[PDB]
RNA sequence: CAAUUUU
RNA sequence: CCGCCCGUCGCUAGUACCGAUUGAAUGGCUUAGUGAGGCCUCAGGAUCUGCUUAGAGAAGGGGGCAACUCCAUCUCAGAGCGGAGAAUUUGGACAAACUUGGUCAUUUAGAGGAACUAAAAGUCGUAACAAGGUUUCCGUAGGUGAACCUGCGGAAGGAUCAU
RNA sequence: CGCGGUAAUUCCAGCUCCAAUAGCGUAUAUUAAAGUUGUUGCAGUUAAAAAGCUCGUAGUUGAACUUUGGGCCCGGUUGGCCGGUCGGAUUUCCAACGGGGCCUUUCCUUCUGGCUAACCUUGAGUCCUUGUGGCUCUUGGCGAACCAGGACUUUUACUUUGAAAAAAUUAGAGUGUUCAAAGCAGGCGUAUUGCUCGAAUAUAUUAGCAUGGAAUAAUAGAAUAGGAC
RNA sequence: UAUCUGGUUGAUCCUGCCAGUAGUCAUAUGCUUGUCUCAAAGAUUAAGCCAUGCAUGUCUAAGUAUAAGCAAUUUAUACAGUGAAACUGCGAAUGGCUCAUUAAAUCAGUUAUCGUUUAUUUGAUAGUUCCUUUACUACAUGGUAUAACUGUGGUAAUUCUAGAGCUAAUACAUGCUUAAAAUCUCGACCCUUUGGAAGAGAUGUAUUUAUUAGAUAAAAAAUCAAUGUCUUCGGACUCUUUGAUGAUUCAUAAUAACUUUUCGAAUCGCAUGGCCUUGUGCUGGCGAUGGUUCAUUCAAAUUUCUGCCCUAUCAACUUUCGAUGGUAGGAUAGUGGCCUACCAUGGUUUCAACGGGUAACGGGGAAUAAGGGUUCGAUUCCGGAGAGGGAGCCUGAGAAACGGCUACC
RNA sequence: CUCUUAAGGUAGCCAAAUGCCUCGUCAUCUAAUUAGUGACGCGCAUGAAUGGAUUAACGAGAUUCCCACUGUCCCUAUCUA
C-alpha cells in the first residue's frame, strides 16, 4: 500500500503540491520482508504483470563462491556480524548485500586438500599428476590460511536475499578481508 | 486508460485509408498486427471499399468464414487483420491477385497482378539479432523473422522472402546506384532511386534522394526503403510510376478523359 | 455519438439600418426582376463579397505564382461557366472590378423570359 | 566533493562485475571499466589514472548519455558532487512582435574526472533518472574564461 | 465708511 | 444681477462601513490523542486426507493338520511424518473516522452607532461668480450656529506683462 | 435629447404610410463601431494626467572601425529581333538579371587509409578526319569529386529551404445533391460479364531537428607573452 | 465587407463619456407560424437525491455429455444428430456519462527506455527428464474429488443457501518411454614414466551468484621457460578465431554451484492410406488447443525541452513530520528521497519564487473582422479525472475497477 | 427675543461605587438569570487639576463567566494520635 511515485513529497521550491488521483496499481511497494534464519520459510508470490518473486524468511544455506577457481559450493550461514548502512540487522539476524557472514569454512578445505595438499594449517594411479600439474601456487595469502586456523570463514553476499529467495554471496577475498576489519573492530 | 482501446470511431481513424466521414458511427481497426500502426489496412476495407466485391459488413466474414482469400497462403481466419505494405493478398486463380504497394498521392493500390511474381515478398531488415543457442537469426519488418541469412554483411538493408519458408534468395546492397522507394509521411511513395549516402552521424539519420524529373525531396530513413535497381525493379509498380505530377500539370494532363 | 455536420449562413447584411437610397435602389431592382425578398439580394451580394473576397488576395501576391496560375486561372472559368463575366475580359482584373448585382440576370426567372412566353418578369 | 582515500565512509566503494585475482602480481592491479559514450565526446584521462568509483560517473557508471545536449553557465558549487547550470532564452509574445528574456536553472550532476569553478561554459548530455530531480550529467567542461591564471596586480 | 433677498 | 449659487438645520426613502456577542457555520493546513478496516508477518493447529512398521477392538484367510496371524483385521492407530489447513491471535505498514486547539480563506446574524446618496425644495444666513462689495486660491494651525474667519508661507489661475 | 398644463406631427385609439419578412421585438454578456487600453495607434496647461528635486542596482537602451573592389569564366529564368502562323519548337546572338566557380598577397578546413579519378599520367598499340583527334593493358601520378576516422572546431541571436505540426475546422480544385447549405461522388459506352477518371492542394506561430546564408547585432580569443606555427 | 449619427451652449469649436448601430455555431422570453433537406437539447444553480425497468455476456468439426430432454435409425450395444442446466476457457479493465477536484499540475508539440512489463495477433522454437541409469512398472495411457445432478431442510425474506448419494477434464497433483558423436570430472590396468583406458557421472531450458571471452593504428630481433608437426633432422612454421551500436559489464558462448524444482502434449477433429513379417506389427496426413524463450504488435509506465488568467491590500518560501544532494540497504515489473540508516547543508526567488482567487478540466477549435487584437471552448475529436465523500484490497495480462469486495462517514 | 442673582452643562461619560421611580428598555450570557457585559439618555442629583475621558504592567483591592481539580454537596463511611 505504500506509493512511490511523487504526487505526494513536496518539489524543488517548497510548493505543497496538489495530490489527487487516488493511488493506482502500478505505483506499489511493499512491506520490507526482513529475511532470517531458521530452515527455509520462503513464500512464494505474485508479481505485476503475470510474474512470481521469491521473499525469503529463514533461509540457512546457500552457495558462496571463491571465484577464481569457481567453487560455489554450499555451506551453512551462521551469523552476520558487520552491516554497512543499518545496524539494527546486525543484532536481529537480518540478512541483505554486504551484510557479511561468518559461515562454517568446511566444505571448502575437502576441496583444497583434493588437489593441492597442503596441508593446513595446524594415491590414485596419476595422484601426483594431478597433483603436480595444478602446483607451484600452493600459497594462498597469509590473511586467509589464518582465517581457516579458527575454520570458520567470513563470506560477503550479493543476492538480494527477499526478492529472490537465495543468498548467494562470495567467499570474501582480496584485500577486502583486510578491508571489512577496520570498519569491524573499531566500533569505539 | 486501464487497459488498451478496442474501439476506434470514424473522423479518427487514419485518413489516408480515404474512409468515409458520415455513416453515422464507429470505424474498423485491426487486431494487434503484425507489422505496422494502422498505416496498415484491414482486410475488411479493401474489398468494400476499393474492390467493392461486398456491399456491406458482416458480408466480408462470410467470404473470409469459408476458405476463399489466401494470404501468404493461410486464410487469416481473423475477419479484420493488417495487410500492410508490399504484402500479398490471394482469391481465387485466374488473375484475382494482388500486392499492397502505395501510389504517389497517398490512397493505397488497386494493383492487380498474376500468381506469378506473387512467389515472393521483399522486405527489409530493422533489426539483426544472434539470439539464444549462440545462433543468429534476422528480424524481417512484416512481422516474420528467418533464420540463418546470407550471413555477415548488413544491417538496414532489402531481403526477398519467397513465401515457402525464410529463404534468403536475393539480398540487394544498401546502394548509391539503387532503386529506393519511400514508404510514408508528405512525400509517401514516389520513387527517388538514391542522390546520396548520408548519415547525419551521432543523433538522427536522413537521406537526400532525387527523383525522376529532377525534384530534389529529401526524407527521413524509417520512411525510406530500398525495393530495387535502376531501370530493374523487382516488384512491378503501377501505372503512377512515381512523378508527383503536380497540380500545374495535372489541370491539362486530365483534358483526356472528355473524348470531345 | 454522431460526427458532426456543418452548416453555414449564405448572406451578409450591411451594417447600416436606414439609408434613403439603397432602400429605393433595391427597389429600383426588385421591380426589374420581381424578387420576393431582400434576403435573396443579401444572398447574390454574399457572393460578390466572397468572390472578392477570393480575387483581391490572389492578386496583392505577385505574377508566376503556384496559386495564381492555378486558381486564379480557375476562378475565373468558373463564372464564365455561367458567364456573367465576358467573353474577352477573361484577366481576373474585371473580376474584381465585375459589374453591380450581375450574377442574377442569369437566373432563370430571366433566362425563360428572353425565350419569350411570359410578358413579365412578376410571371416568371 | 571528496577525496583522499576514496573509501572514506563505511560501505566499500568499487566498481560492479570487475575483479583483480590475488594470484600473479603485475603493475597494474585494477582492470578499471571505462569507455566513450558517443557524439565525439573524447574522455579527459584523468579519469583513467584517478581511483574514484562513484556509480554514476559518464564514463564509468552504468549509464550512457542518451537524450540531447544542452549548453549554458554553472551558477553553484557548494555541494556534494552536483552542480547548477544557467540557460538564457528568449520567448516571443506575437502581441508586442517583441522578445523577453527568460532563465532556469536546472541542476546536473557532476563527474569528478571534471574541475569547474563558478562560470564554466558548459555542455551537457541526457542520463538516466539518476536521483530526485538531476537528471542531466556534464559531458563536456570547455574551460574558458577570462583572466585565468592571468592576474599579477 | 457702511448694502440683505428677489422659487 | 429682480442673475445664479454655497453650508448647517428640519422632512422622506435608501446604500455601504464600525459593532458586545470570548459571534456562528463550511473548506484547507497543521498540536496531541483515540483509531475501524484491509494487507504483510511472528504464531495457532479445530477439521480433513494419505503412506509405512504392525498389533489390537479381529480374522485379512498362503489352505495349511494345528503353521506365519502373508494380510491392514471395521478403528484405538503402539508409533512415525507428513500434507491441506479454518476459529481466533502476534508485530509492522497503509491508514478511513472523530476530538482537541491554533491559523487562514468564503458566506451569514446582530442591540446600536456615526457617514453619504437622492430628493415640492422649506428655515437660517450670504460664502462664491464683477475690485461678489475684506482680491480669490493652496499647505498647516486655531476657532465657531453653518457657509465661514483669522494667523503664517507661497502662487497669479488677478484688478498691474509698464520708471 | 424630450413630449403631456382642451389647438399632443410622440399618450390612447381609427385611416394611411414605412421597415424587415415566417420571421420580428424584448433582456443579458460579448465583439466591432472604441485611434473610449492605443505594438501597428493615445493623451499628460485647470482640462484626466510630468513625481518637490537628486542618487541608485536590477530591467531596458546603448558612437564609429576589420574582404572592399577590380577583372575573368560558365551554364540557368523571363522576353525578344524570331511564328516561320498550326495564340507550338527557337535555328544564332541580344536585352534585364539572378545562380555558381576562379584570379589579383586574397582557396572554399586539415592528416590517416582504402578507394579513387582527372591523366598534364603517357611504356606504347587502334578504322581514318594527321596514333588520349575516334579507342586500349599500365607506372612519379589534376585525391578527403566517396566513404570512415583524426587536429575537432568562440558561442549565439536572425533568416530561406525541409521531412514535422492526427482526422474533422477554414480557403478551396472537381462533381447538375433540382439550385442550395451539403456530400465525395460520379462519368462513359453494348447499357448482354463492360469499360473508367476520382477523392487533391494550403496556410497551420512559437519549442525541438537538418541544411543553406554571414549583412545586422551581442560573444570570446596574444601584453610581465605561459601566443599558434 | 476599412463608413458613423442624436445629447452640454444664446450660437461655435473640442476632449470626454451617455445613447443609438450590425453579428453571435449564445442563452432566455414574447407575439406569430404554410412547405423541403440538415437536428442542438437538465453544461450553467445542486458532482443534489432517486420509484421502476433495461445498459455484459459468450460454443465450435475441434474441452465434459447417463437431461429416465428432443427427434431419431442404420455404420457405430464404448455415445455416435443436437442440446437446457452445468464445470472449464475468455471477456466483463472496452464502450457510455459528466467536468467536481485540478493553474509548470494536467495538457499541446517534440524526444528517451543503454531504465521496464505485456494476455492477445504473426513468425521463429524443445530427441540431453531416469537419480540404485535394467525395481524407477501403465507409457498399448495412472490417481483424485468436487460440480450439474438425485433425494431429503431452515428462514417471510435476497442472485443466502445443509448434511447425504455418485460423477468428468485442456481443473488438480503426479509420472516415464525415443539417434549417434563431443568435452570435462574421477581412475580398473599402467610400473612404464614424452602414455593409454574398462567403468561411473554430467550433459536441454529456466533460476541466482561469482568469474572468462565478446578482440581489431605500423614493424623486428634478442632474452628465459612450457614448447610442438615434419625432418633436408642445427632446421621452416604453427596458418590465431568476431555480430552490432555513436557508446555498454550489450546480445551471445563458456566455468562452478544451486532451485520446496522452471519447462519439455497423459488434449480433442476429419480421413483413413503405405511394407507383408496377417499382426492392437511398423509408418503416415490435415486441423484446432496450449506451452518456455526471442521477436513483432496492442499497449502501459516513467522522463528531456519549451509553452499556461488575475494578485504584491501576498516578498521571502522549504528542512526537527525529507526539504536539497551523496554512500549503502530495502521496496519497485522497472530508474530515482520511493522508503530507511548515516553523512553533508543545501535548493527557489522581483526574469514575480512562496501564498491567495477563479462565476478554470487542458488541447484540437469558436465568435467577431482591412491589418494588429479581444473574449471564449461544459460538450460531437485527442488526453486526464470521478462514479455519494474518503481510505484499503482479491482475482486478473491489464483495476485501487466501483452496472467487484471490505471498513468508516 | 425674554426673566432671575453674571452665566446657562461644551468636549465627554453613565442605571457606573453617583438613577428615587427601578428587578428602567434593548440585545448577548443561562435550561432558567434583581447578578455580569455591550449599547440608549430629559442625567431626582454626572462632567472637566472640587480634574474629565483611555490606559500596557502591578494588585494578600472588589466583582461575573469558562477549563482543570476536588467529601463543600448527593451520602456519608473508616482509621490514626
Amino acid at each position: 500500500g505504500i506509493s512511490r511515485d511523487s504526487r505526494h513529497k513536496r518539489s524543488a521550491t517548497g510548493a505543497k503540491r496538489a495530490q489527487f488521483r487516488k493511488k493506482r496499481k502500478f505505483e506499489l511497494g511493499r512491506q520490507p520482508a526482513n529475511t532470517k534464519i531458521g530452515a527455509k520459510r520462503i513464500h512464494s508470490v505474485r508479481t505485476r504483470g503475470g510474474n512470481k518473486k521469491y521473499r525469503a524468511l529463514r533461509i540457512e544455506t546457500g552457495n558462496f563462491s571463491w571465484a577464481s577457481e569457481g567453487i560455489s559450493k554450499k555451506t551453512r550461514i551462521a551469523g552476520v556480524v558487520y552491516h554497512p548502512s543499518n545496524n539494527e540487522l546486525v543484532r536481529t539476524n537480518t540478512l541483505t548485500k554486504a551484510a557479511i557472514v561468518q559461515i562454517d569454512a568446511t566444505p571448502f578445505r575437502q576441496w583444497f586438500e583434493a588437489h593441492y595438499g597442503q596441508t593446513l594449517g595446524k594415491k590414485s594411479k596419476n595422484a601426483e599428476r594431478k597433483w603436480a600439474a595444478r602446483a607451484a601456487s600452493a600459497k594462498i595469502e597469509s590473511s586467509v590460511e589464518s582465517q581457516f586456523s579458527a575454520g570458520r570463514l567470513y563470506a560477503c553476499i550479493s543476492s538480494r536475499p527477499g526478492q529472490s529467495g537465495r543468498c548467494d554471496g562470495y567467499i570474501l577475498e582480496g584485500e577486502e578481508l583486510a578491508f571489512y576489519l577496520r570498519r569491524l573492530t573499531a566500533k569505539k | 486508460a486501464r487497459g488498451p482501446k478496442k474501439h476506434l470511431k470514424r473522423l479518427a481513424a487514419p485518413h489516408h485509408w480515404l474512409l468515409d466521414k458520415l455513416s453515422g458511427c464507429y470505424a474498423p481497426r485491426p487486431s494487434a498486427g503484425p507489422h505496422k500502426l494502422r498505416e496498415s489496412l484491414p482486410l475488411i476495407v479493401f474489398l468494400r471499399n476499393r474492390l467493392k466485391y461486398a456491399l456491406n459488413g458482416r458480408e466480408v466474414k462470410a467470404i473470409l468464414m469459408q476458405r476463399h482469400v489466401k494470404v501468404d497462403g493461410k486464410v487469416r481466419t481473423d475477419t479484420t487483420y493488417p495487410a500492410g505494405f508490399m504484402d500479398v493478398i490471394t482469391l481465387d486463380a485466374t488473375n484475382e491477385n494482388f500486392r499492397l504497394v502505395y501510389d504517389v498521392k497517398g490512397r493505397f493500390a488497386v494493383h492487380r497482378i498474376t500468381d506469378e511474381e506473387a512467389s515472393y515478398k521483399l522486405g527489409k531488415v530493422k533489426k539483426v539479432q544472434l539470439g539464444k543457442k549462440g545462433v543468429p537469426y534476422v528480424v524481417t519488418h512484416d512481422g516474420r523473422t528467418i533464420r540463418y541469412p546470407d550471413p555477415n554483411i548488413k544491417v538496414n538493408d532489402t531481403v526477398k522472402i519467397d513465401l515457402a519458408s525464410g529463404k534468403i534468395t536475393d539480398f540487394i546492397k544498401f546502394d548509391a546506384g539503387k532503386l529506393v522507394y519511400v514508404t510514408g509521411g508528405r512525400n509517401l511513395g514516389r520513387i527517388g532511386t538514391i542522390v546520396h549516402k548520408e548519415r547525419h552521424d551521432g543523433g538522427f539519420d536522413l537521406v537526400h534522394i532525387k527523383d525522376s524529373l529532377d525534384n530534389t525531396f529529401v526524407t527521413r530513413l524509417n520512411n525510406v526503403f530500398v525495393i530495387g535497381e535502376q531501370g530493374k525493379p523487382y516488384i512491378s509498380l503501377p501505372k503512377g510510376k512515381g512523378i508527383k505530377l503536380s497540380i500545374a500539370e495535372e489541370r491539362d494532363r486530365r483534358r483526356a478523359q472528355q473524348g470531345l | 455519438p454522431r460526427a458532426p455536420r456543418t452548416y453555414s449562413k449564405t448572406y451578409s447584411t450591411p451594417k447600416r439600418p436606414y439609408e434613403s437610397s439603397r432602400l429605393d435602389a433595391e427597389l429600383k431592382l426588385a421591380g426589374e426582376f420581381g424578387l420576393k425578398n431582400k434576403k435573396e439580394i443579401y444572398r447574390i451580394s454574399f457572393q460578390l463579397s466572397k468572390i472578392r473576397r477570393a480575387a483581391r488576395d490572389l492578386l496583392t501576391r505577385d505574377e508566376k505564382d503556384p496559386k495564381r496560375l492555378f486558381e486564379g486561372n480557375a476562378l475565373i472559368r468558373r463564372l464564365v461557366r455561367v458567364g456573367v463575366l465576358s467573353e474577352d475580359k477573361k484577366k481576373l482584373d474585371y473580376v474584381l472590378a465585375l459589374k453591380v448585382e450581375d450574377f442574377l440576370e442569369r437566373r432563370l426567372q430571366t433566362q425563360v423570359y428572353k425565350l419569350g412566353l411570359a410578358k413579365s418578369v412578376h410571371h416568371a | 566533493s571528496t577525496e583522499l582515500t576514496v573509501q572514506s565512509e563505511r560501505a566499500f566503494q568499487k566498481q560492479p562485475h570487475i575483479f583483480n585475482n590475488p594470484k600473479v602480481k603485475t603493475s597494474k592491479r585494477t582492470k578499471r571499466w571505462y569507455k566513450n559514450a558517443g557524439l565525439g565526446f573524447k574522455t579527459p584521462k584523468t579519469a583513467i589514472e584517478g581511483s574514484y568509483i562513484d556509480k554514476k560517473c559518464p564514463f564509468t557508471g552504468l549509464v550512457s548519455i542518451r537524450g540531447k545536449i544542452l549548453t549554458g553557465t554553472v551558477v553553484s558549487t557548494k555541494m556534494h558532487r552536483t552542480i547548477v547550470i544557467r540557460r538564457a532564452y528568449l520567448h516571443y509574445i506575437p502581441k508586442y512582435n517583441r522578445y523577453e528574456k527568460r532563465h532556469k536553472n536546472v541542476p546536473v550532476h557532476v563527474s569528478p574526472a571534471f574541475r569547474v569553478q563558478v562560470g564554466d561554459i558548459v555542455t551537457v548530455g541526457q542520463c538516466r533518472p539518476i536521483s530526485k530531480t538531476v537528471r542531466f550529467n556534464v559531458v563536456k567542461v570547455s574551460a574558458a574564461a577570462g583572466k585565468a591564471n592571468k592576474q599579477f596586480a
